Order: C-alpha cells, then structure tokens, then sequence
RNA sequence: GGGUUCUAACUCAGGUAUAACAAUACCGAGGACAAUGUAUGGUGGGUAGUUUGACUGGGGCGGUCU
RNA sequence: UUUAUUAAAAACACAGCACUCUGCAAACACGAAAGUGGACGUAUAGGGUGUGAUGCCUGCCCGGUGCUGGAAGGUUAAUU
RNA sequence: GGGUCAGCGACUUAUAUUCUGUAGCAAGGUUAACCGUUUAGGGGAGCCGUAGGGAAACCGAGUCUUAAUAGGGCGUAGUUGCAGGGUAUAGACCCGAAACCGAGUGAUCUAUCCAUGAGCAGGUUGAAAGUGCCGUAACAGGCACCGGAGGACCGAACCCACUGUCGUUGAAAAGCCAGGGGAUGACUUGUGGAUAGGGGUGAAAGGCUAAUCAAACUCGGUGAUAGCUGGUUCUCCC
RNA sequence: CCUGUAUUCGAAACAUUAGCGUUAACAUAUUAAGUAGGGCGGGACACGAGAAAUCCUGUCUGAAGAUGGGGGGACCAUCC
RNA sequence: GCUUCGGGGAGGCGGCAAUAUCCUGUGAUCCGGAGAUUUCUGAAUGGGGAAACCCACUUACCAUAAGGUAGGUAUCUUGAAGAAGCGAACGAGGGGAAGUGAAACAUCUCAGUACCCUUAGGAAAAGACAUCAAAUGAGAUUCCCCAAGUA
C-alpha cells in the first residue's frame, strides 16, 4: 500500500513522504485515524497544496 | 376395534384444507395439478 | 447470502476428484469477511460482507467508489 | 532466525442507551489469536457405491485350475 | 414395558453402582447456516457407556486393539 | 397351462449397413439440403466405382521389407432406386420382478413428546409425623392414643391380553365365550398440536410410522433391467 | 328437391396489421485494470491430465497499455 | 338477461323436454360490434380465517334510532406510477440423479438427461471478429445438407 505521511511515524518516513506499508497496517489504523491518505493524485495534489 | 380413519372436521380442513393447501408453494402445486387434471373436488 | 456484494462471488459447484477419479459434488464458497471500512466522506464506519478480492478492489478503486457503484447497483 | 508487548483489524452466546429482537454508539473483556475461504497431510463403516470366481456324482469344506 | 395381528419372557426398563467426558458460547444433539435443545441449568450439574435392589463381594494380565500423557529420534503434505 | 364363449393380445418403426433379386443408366452411376406456379424441372456440394502397396513419407501395375535388382508379403462392372434376408442404434417379439433415483403426500392408525381438560364403584391395611403418660443426667427407650403413607392390598368401570375351546369361504382381514392381569399410577382417556422416509419415533420387538416397513405412500426417471420362465395367431411344397 | 357449390359481393361499431405524423418515458459508451496473464483446486471444450493449446472461475496474485497486446492446439523464432 | 348500433325477415321464450302464460311486421327469437349490470370466494389487497366466513376502522351524505348510500384503508419497489397471481409448449439461466450399458464393477456410460428452482419473448439466445485460414485467402450470428462415424 502506498500512502503519503500526515505526520511523523517511527520507522517508516518524514512528514509528507510516500512510503509503502502492509494493507493492513494503511487499512486498519493509519487512515482510519488520520495518520495518511491513500496514494493518489488526488490526494498528493491536496496535500502538496 | 379401532380403524384408521378417526374423522375431525377441524383436522381435516387444517391438514387438507383450501388454505393449508394455499400457504405451500407445494400446496399451490397440488393444487395447479388438481385444476389442470379438472378435478371437482380442489380440495377436502 | 453467502454472496460478495462488490465482486458478485458466490458460492461455485465443482467436483470432488479422488485419486481413483470418483466425483462428488462439491461447492467452493467465497473467502467472504465482515469488514468496517472508514468512509472519510461521510465521517463513519460502513460494515460490508466482502470478500478478500472485493477489500482489494477497495484498496485500488477506493471505499466512495465501490459504495457509488453498489449503490447505483441496488441495496444500500 | 523465537518469544514478549501493544491495538487498530477481528470476536463477545458481557454492561449501559436505543420499547422488544437485531443492529448501532460507548464502556468492558479478549486480540492478530480465535474464526472463516482456498489448498493440503491425517483420521474417519458416521454415511454411500460396490466387489467377494469356477469346477464339483447337490452345495459347503477339502482339493484343483497353466 | 415389549414383537398392533402366532413369542409377555429369563427379553427391555428400573431404583442403585462404576467408568469416562464436560469450566459454560459446556460436552453433546438437530440444522447448509442462522437459530435451537442441553438449560433461563452450571461439576451434589449435564452427556455417553456398561452393569442392574440388596447381602458378601468383585482375583491375575497393558503383549494385541483403543484411550491418556510424552517428544529424543526416524519418516512425512500442500507450499517454496 | 387352460372352466367356457365372444372380443382384443406378441418380430414393428426410423436410420445406417451388407448380401440377394429386379429395373434404369453404364466406365460410369447418382444428387442432398434447397429452389420450384412443388411427385416435374433445376441444384454436382458430396458419395460410391474406376489401383494398389506401405506405419508413413513416398512410389504406383506395382509396392513393401532388405545391403540385395535375391527371396518372400500384399496386389496385378459398377451405381442409383424398388423389393427381400441378416446385422447395428433405438423399448426393438410381447408380458413379468425383487430393486435404484428424484420430487411430492402422510403422525385422523401407531410411536414418543407438548399444551389443555376428564376418569378411577366398593372394601381394606395401617408408614412417618403428632399427642399424652412413663422413663433418661440429658439424648435414648417404652406404652397408649392418633394419623393416613404406599409405582400398598382385594375388587367393578376402564386399560390390558396369560390359558383353553370355538371360529378360520369368520358375526370379525385378529373376534367371541369361559377363565386371567393392572386397577392412585412409570395409570387410563378427550381435544388440539410437534417430530417425515436412510428420516422420525422406539422402557429395544427391527417395533411402529393410516389393514403397507431390514427403509412408507403417490407420481415421475420408466416401456428400469431380466444370459430366466411363459407365450408367439393362415396354408401347402423341398 | 333443400342447404349448398362456381361467381359476384355488403359494415354503423370495434379489433388487428402497415405507412405517416406527433407526443412522453427511458436510453444515448468513446474505446475500456484488479483487466489480460500466472500459481492451486475444479469445470467446459468431441478431447477422461494428457505433450494439452483455447474458454470459465472458488482461492492467491497480477501486466503491457499501440515502440503495445490477443490468437494461429505444448513451446520458441519468423510470418499471417 | 338490460341499452344501443348493424345484419335478418317470421317465427319465438337455451338442452334433457314438454306444458302454461305469453311475445312478435310498432320487426320478436336469432347473429355481429359496443356499452351497462356484474353477489361471495380466490393474487384477495382493511384485520383475521377451517375458501365461499367472522370482525372492523374511517370520509362524505342521508336517517333517528340500533342503520342506509357512495367511497377509502394490504404489502413491496421506484420516484403518484407500477408489481403481485394464473396459464400450453418452445428460450435463457441456477442446481442436478439413478435405474441402465460396460455381459461384474469403481474411471467411464446413462446425461447435463429426468427432476427441482428462477425468469422472459413471440420467439429467445447468439451476433459484427482481440474469428478463422494458411488457399488464388475469407469475412458477424442462426439453421439445413455434406465433410464423417472421418480426425
Ligand atoms: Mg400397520
């Protein structure tokens, strides 16, 4: 799963980096509590804004 | 001594009966056979 | 049913082969899940009986797409 | 290359609210187990489908069968 | 109690006994599942099995086949 | 095997294929589906025959095998109708199982259960508890009264079915008569409901599940299959 | 001889069939990714796993995207 | 059986099946088109139910008594409109036997048949090449005759 940082996590990237994690890990927790955004242009664009 | 046929109104139209026969989609199919064999007697 | 609502997987009819090549039928039934997907644009929790190529089919597409497209499918 | 811990998936045939059932929200307890799909080894008369020869001073037993 | 309609019994049941399972979403059973019974019960309970009031009692054998525990080693699936 | 008579009752149909006869054409024969103002006329696709040998490539009155040019093997009037005999696939001469499978119908009989009602003449026995008096250090213990237990007793209704006679084309597809057992209980019984076929239910007999039970009934697969049994219809000639 | 037959023929009303016109309902992609392909288990192909192409998919995966891709019965190259 | 519009022209009031009272040139009976009426049950639809029954609520009006007339009141779907149920065969689709044959039988056959279930239309389905071919190439789908009982 790709995904852009909405903050700084341990072990996986700065803010605003796009990193690779396991489905669940992006699914279950980062997303759902507003940690990331799903990688796509439509959020890269809103996020580089 | 005791036969088989023990006549009830009650059971036989609760058994047998036009709206036993209506609540079953294979009781409809009974009766969908009786009405195209021309029966006239649908039901007990 | 036992029936993925996003992919449409149902249960299939197929045959047990021994190794003597006895047949049976048999069924092969979905790797159906109960799943609570975030919807952010509408701020809650959406439970779906999915199946694991429908959660992926979320991954990729994205929850408001495969919602918009079971609901213009029907039950919602 | 194994454990330990966590919680956020998942579970509750727990509490409270929603009339009731159920769902949902929260709390609580568990928790990457359990459980289920696919595949796979084992077990499996619980259940099925069948087989279980012929000769023969009746048949079986014995013997025989090239 | 039982072979309705050739067998009523020494057969089945029985109170009692023992083994064994089951910590509760119990084991177990019906069901494809949901849902049920067990039970709005909880190990002094519930299931399965044998035996069959009571009295005196119930010896030896764990090689076989089950069951229970163990895992050092051998063998061993899909997969890779 | 047949009481008798009358009536009906068994080698078919379709296609493919082979042989025979017959007819037409003849080294050729013949079209199919179709079209057609339809038995015609058209339609040559195809099929059979006209060559075989070899697994085949390949060659061909030859070819194969072989190193062989030897030897040896195999080779050197049809066709289209019509009719008939046989065969193949179909129920395939007709009738006949015990079965197996699918889908329904049944617990008005019976088995167990659930709910809700009802019944059990009459006569007995006399458990615990209780009371009193005595007794004991106190419990204990005794005696009398009293009480009314019990899958208790005797016995009608009711339920059952041990013995015998009768009856056995019965009065009856399970009874009668005379005796017999239980008869306040794990009792009997009414009404309604629940469980359904490899399923149910069973104080267990493979019992019962509508006079049907080691797998109900009905319909369907189905004209199951039957190396078996029965039957198979006019006449004469070799 | 009668009803008929040959032939010729009728419609106030309603239906049906067409052609035309018009209305109101719905529809109107723009070139295609969880797709093609692959592993495992099945199924369908005349083809029973077979040297098995091709199609379908329960499970697990997963492209290139025209300088590309599919097929031509394993498979590779070339060609169509 | 009522009205009307057409046909028709002498009988007629359906049959068993006649009898009586009657109708009919003021055009009956009869035939064809249209309309009106159309009890109750049944999808049955106000609730219920042992079908042809029991019990209602409500709006408007009329009655004055214990009612009468005309309506409304099921559920689901879609945003007021639809649906439901029934009924031949043929279609498409979801499930799917066994007897039988193999002279046994299990692969196989039977057969994707019977049957069950879903749902259309006058047909359905399929259909325009990510199809074949390998010939001088052809040019969607369906059906028929061959190819061929061949590979
Ligand atoms: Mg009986």
């Amino acid at each position: 799963m790709q995904i852009i940082l909405l903050q700084r996590i341990v072990n996986l990237g700065k803010l605003g980096e796009t990193v690779d994690v396991k489905p669940g890990y992006g699914r279950n927790f980062l997303i759902p509590l507003g940690k990331a955004l799903p990688a796509t242009a439509a959020n890269i664009e809103k996020f580089e804004a | 001594m005791k036969r088989t046929f023990q006549p009830s109104v009650i059971k036989r139209k609760r058994t047998h009966g036009f709206r036993a026969r209506m609540a079953t989609k294979k009781g409809r199919q009974v009766l969908a056979r009786r009405r195209a064999k021309g029966r006239h007697r649908l039901t007990v | 049913s036992r029936v993925c609502q996003v992919t449409g997987k149902r249960p299939m009819v197929g045959n047990n082969v021994s190794h003597a090549n006895n047949k049976t039928r048999r069924r092969f039934l979905p790797n159906l899940h109960h799943h609570r997907f975030w919807v952010e644009s509408e701020n809650r929790f959406v439970r779906l009986r999915i199946s694991t190529k429908g959660m992926r089919i979320i991954d990729k597409l994205g929850i408001d797409k495969v919602l918009v497209d079971l609901r213009a499918q029907g039950q919602k």
